[PDB]
């Protein structure tokens, strides 16, 4: 929170890619470095001014110059794709420790790969529950980031979406899936709705109608 | 060689409170400064707090988030490391870590500048912080290659498992990670390309089981 880093950078298979750390308690204290996946604890990567833990492979090193701190992976591998954390003293001589708020490190390691998109009306049961949920399921796509907007007739819709983070397919192309809440009435209530998906800057959009 | 087996994870209601431990074997427990570091699922880890060894008599130090509330302390006879959470929120939610805590500093270079860092980690153990009752889900169809699937709407807590046709149909099917709502509820679906000459030819029944509620619900889904 002191230690500031980049949500997510990507890296070509076999390139190099350097994962940086900022604060202004790096200009007297050294950052360590670790990776994160779902499922596992974290595990450390780097310490101090040049100290890889044994383990550890030599593709992974840090350096730092004033308030900044820097993880660099030579030569990224599939399995590199991970969180990667910084840590360090919240502040100058501090007794507390802080942690960065995590880089997402994709390694680009296959074709890019465009969603397909299916939207579900609510069914006919959960209306008869009282309830009204559209379904939006995103598939086959890479690499694993999408972003949803929902629209109601033209209108964006903001209330009642949640979104997964995209989850490996068996292919180990991506899925997601977005979910608009609404009420039997809600839903009634308009001509029709729409799932906008967009990956790598381009959007693919179903819609369906009561 | 060196194990951490952190325990004591569950679910409790805002304003309760809840003790962590953790195991050590394969190392110097007595001399090893020891961590607690937290993960809230789908966000970052957070230091939550340290306790120290012989050499400066035991002194913890925690994060201002948890300070007044939560409370280090450890049995060097049994090598245990303990959380104790009081007054608990839904922020404190949900997997603690314990790790080993190392000590640099360079030798000679005449600036105080001590850092720590985390050696060896155990694998973690859940907490959540939730005033939601146990609740089973209401399992919807999405009818529909062709894709069809069940939407698993409305349970607590984690987690529900979901198979098709009795777990015979495995390949096509995709389980989406479950969605926090902001009932305090759960939600997921799960889905299966099937071919689309099977439509309203062959059966898919989704078969859904929620262990906390003792659900188990088997729904046909078929063409509308």
């Amino acid at each position: 929170s002191e230690l500031t880093q980049d949500p997510a950078v990507s890296v070509a298979l076999k390139q190099t890619v350097t994962i940086t750390c900022r604060g202004d308690s790096l200009r007297s204290h050294y950052a360590s470095w670790y990776q994160k996946k779902p499922g596992q604890a974290p595990v450390l990567l780097f310490y101090g001014k040049n100290n890889r833990p044994s383990g550890i492979p030599d593709r992974f090193s840090g350096s730092a110059s004033g308030n900044r701190a820097s993880l660099t992976i030579t030569g990224a591998q599939a399995e590199d794709e991970a969180d990667y954390y910084c840590s360090s003293r919240d502040k100058s001589g501090s007794r507390l420790s802080v942690f960065g708020g995590g880089t997402k490190l994709t390694v680009l390691s296959q074709p890019k790969a465009a969603p397909s998109v299916t939207l579900f009306p609510p069914s006919s049961e959960e209306l008869q529950a009282n309830k009204a949920t559209l379904v939006c399921l995103i598939s086959d796509f890479y690499p694993g980031a999408v972003t949803v907007a929902w629209k109601a007739d033209s209108s964006p819709v903001k209330a009642g979406v949640e979104t997964t983070t995209p989850s490996k397919q068996s292919n180990n192309k991506y899925a997601a899936s977005s979910y608009l809440s609404l009420t039997p009435e809600q839903w009634k209530s308009h001509r029709s709705y729409s799932c906008q998906v967009t990956h790598e800057g381009s959007t693919v959009e179903k819609t369906v109608a009561p | 060689e060196v194990r951490l087996v952190e325990s004591g994870g569950g679910l409790v209601k805002p304003g309760g409170s809840l003790r962590l431990s953790c195991s050590a074997s394969g190392f110097d427990f007595d001399n090893a400064w020891m961590t607690w570091v937290r993960q809230p699922p789908g966000k970052g880890l957070e230091w939550v707090g340290r306790i120290t060894g012989p050499g400066e008599g035991w002194s913890v130090d925690y994060a201002e988030s948890v300070k007044g509330r939560f409370t280090i302390s450890r049995d060097n006879t049994k090598n245990t490391l303990y959380l104790e959470m009081n007054n608990v929120r839904t922020e404190d939610t949900g997997y603690y870590f314990c790790a080993r805590t190392g000590k640099y500093y360079d030798f000679w270079s005449g600036y105080p500048a001590g850092e720590e860092y985390f050696q060896d980690w155990g694998q973690g153990t859940l907490v959540i912080v939730s005033s939601a009752s146990t609740k089973g889900p209401s399992v919807f169809p999405l009818a529909p290659t062709a894709a069809l699937g069940c939407l698993v709407k409305d349970y607590f807590p984690e987690p529900v498992t979901v198979s098709w046709n009795s777990g015979a149909l495995t390949s096509g099917v995709h389980t989406f990670p479950a969605v926090l709502q902001s009932s305090g509820l759960y939600s997921l679906s799960s889905v299966v390309t099937v071919p689309s000459s099977s439509l309203g030819t062959q059966t898919y029944i989704c078969n859904v089981n929620h262990k906390p509620s003792n659900t188990k619900v088997d729904k046909k889904v078929e063409p509308k």
